[PDB]
């Protein structure tokens, strides 16, 4: 029961782990590169108002 | 004698920096110094400690004058330097001297004109150099370096300039760096052929 | 023959494409194909370099005469395409010639005047219009049109008119369009009953 209970929850940690590496390393940057750009335009239009 | 404040009094030469900035504290000697005459940034943040260094740097150092500036503070920073004038006193002679002989103190408030705030900076520089002319070394603890530039951009809205970048104005960086320039070890017009130097530790409030 | 460069030949009437525009590379002629006599847009950033792409378009054609121009590129795209030229030969019914012989040249670099490069575009498009008069098909491709739209501006900036939109004037666009609706496939004013045709290969820098 503990060695199968065991390689069930190796299965659960090594998927979860690879979901939360995959979101924290893919997602974030283009969000605040977005971030960025947004801010970048907005001072441009009101410098030129 | 009277000196005007927008640039700096001629040196013969300089020379590089041979010798290191003493600081009481090991830590920030031994494993990431400064050396006598340079430039320096640190941090500044409410409560994360800036008076562990200024103390320090007043009483433990081997500069030989210290000149604190700064705008938009409070005045307990200068009542507790006047209480440091009998307690952090040096005793070379086994005695007490107030750090007062030592060194003096400018400081302003956020009620103060804003030419004001903007050219206690530069005075700073200009007595520091009167002091190195002397054959001197000289510490500037140039205190609320942020609120010098929002100054700036308070002046350029006044005065109706363009927002370069952020509202800063377009000429901040060449001024940090002409301010910046103003160190280093040298040595001026006299006869005894006298050395000194001065050093600058720039606090920024991200 | 003198001839207004601001104002249109006359012609007879307009007619549609029928004969595709060859395209040396297979891409953009198996997938995003051009018509002989059609108008194209090449917007890219810099480092690509596609004004080499252009050369690949002057060097290899089913045209009859390509007609080449320049505005505030650098001489050496002259210089290569000076060079090579002469080098390159073909044959259409006999004998060998140098495709020098079927090409002609509108050389304006970045160093010359700035307004003289809105002249460029028009005595361009006024050479392509007098030789689809001649009853051929002649491509041109037009470097650099974001440069003629900065001069513009610059023109305008100093005359002091009131800037439209990101600096740049209020009738870009009308002057854009009708620069480009000098095209398509004819049919000439002539007993001999000629058949002309234009297309533009436009060149825009982000």
């Amino acid at each position: 029961s503990l060695q199968t209970s065991f390689v069930t929850l190796d299965e659960a940690i090594k998927i979860t782990n690879r979901r939360v590496n995959a979101i924290e390393h893919v997602i974030i940057p283009r969000i605040e590169r977005t971030l960025a750009y947004i801010i970048t335009e907005l001072d441009e239009r009101e410098r030129e108002e | 004698q009277v000196w005007p404040v927008r640039q700096v009094r001629p040196v013969t030469e300089k020379l590089p920096a041979n010798h290191p900035l003493l600081t009481g504290q090991r830590v920030l000697d031994a494993l990431f110094p400064c050396v006598q005459g340079g430039t320096t940034a640190i941090p500044g943040a409410f409560g994360c400690g800036k008076t562990v260094i200024s103390q320090s740097l007043s009483k433990y150092s081997n500069s030989d004058v210290i000149i604190y500036v700064g705008c938009g503070e409070r005045g307990n920073e200068m009542s507790e330097v006047l209480r440091d004038f009998p307690e952090l006193t040096m005793e070379v002679d086994g005695k007490v001297e107030s750090i007062m002989k030592r060194t003096a103190l400018v400081a302003n408030t956020s009620n103060m004109p804003v030419a004001a705030r903007e050219a206690s900076i530069y005075t700073g520089i200009t007595l520091s150099e009167y002091f190195r002319d002397m054959g001197y070394h000289v510490s500037m603890m140039a205190d609320s370096t942020s609120r010098w530039a929002e100054a700036l951009r308070e002046i350029s809205g006044r005065l109706a300039e363009m927002p370069a970048d952020s509202g800063y104005p377009a000429y901040l960086g060449a001024r940090l760096a002409s301010f910046y320039e103003r160190a280093g070890r040298v040595k001026c017009l006299g006869n005894p052929e006298r050395e000194g130097s001065v050093s600058i530790v720039g606090a920024v409030s991200p």
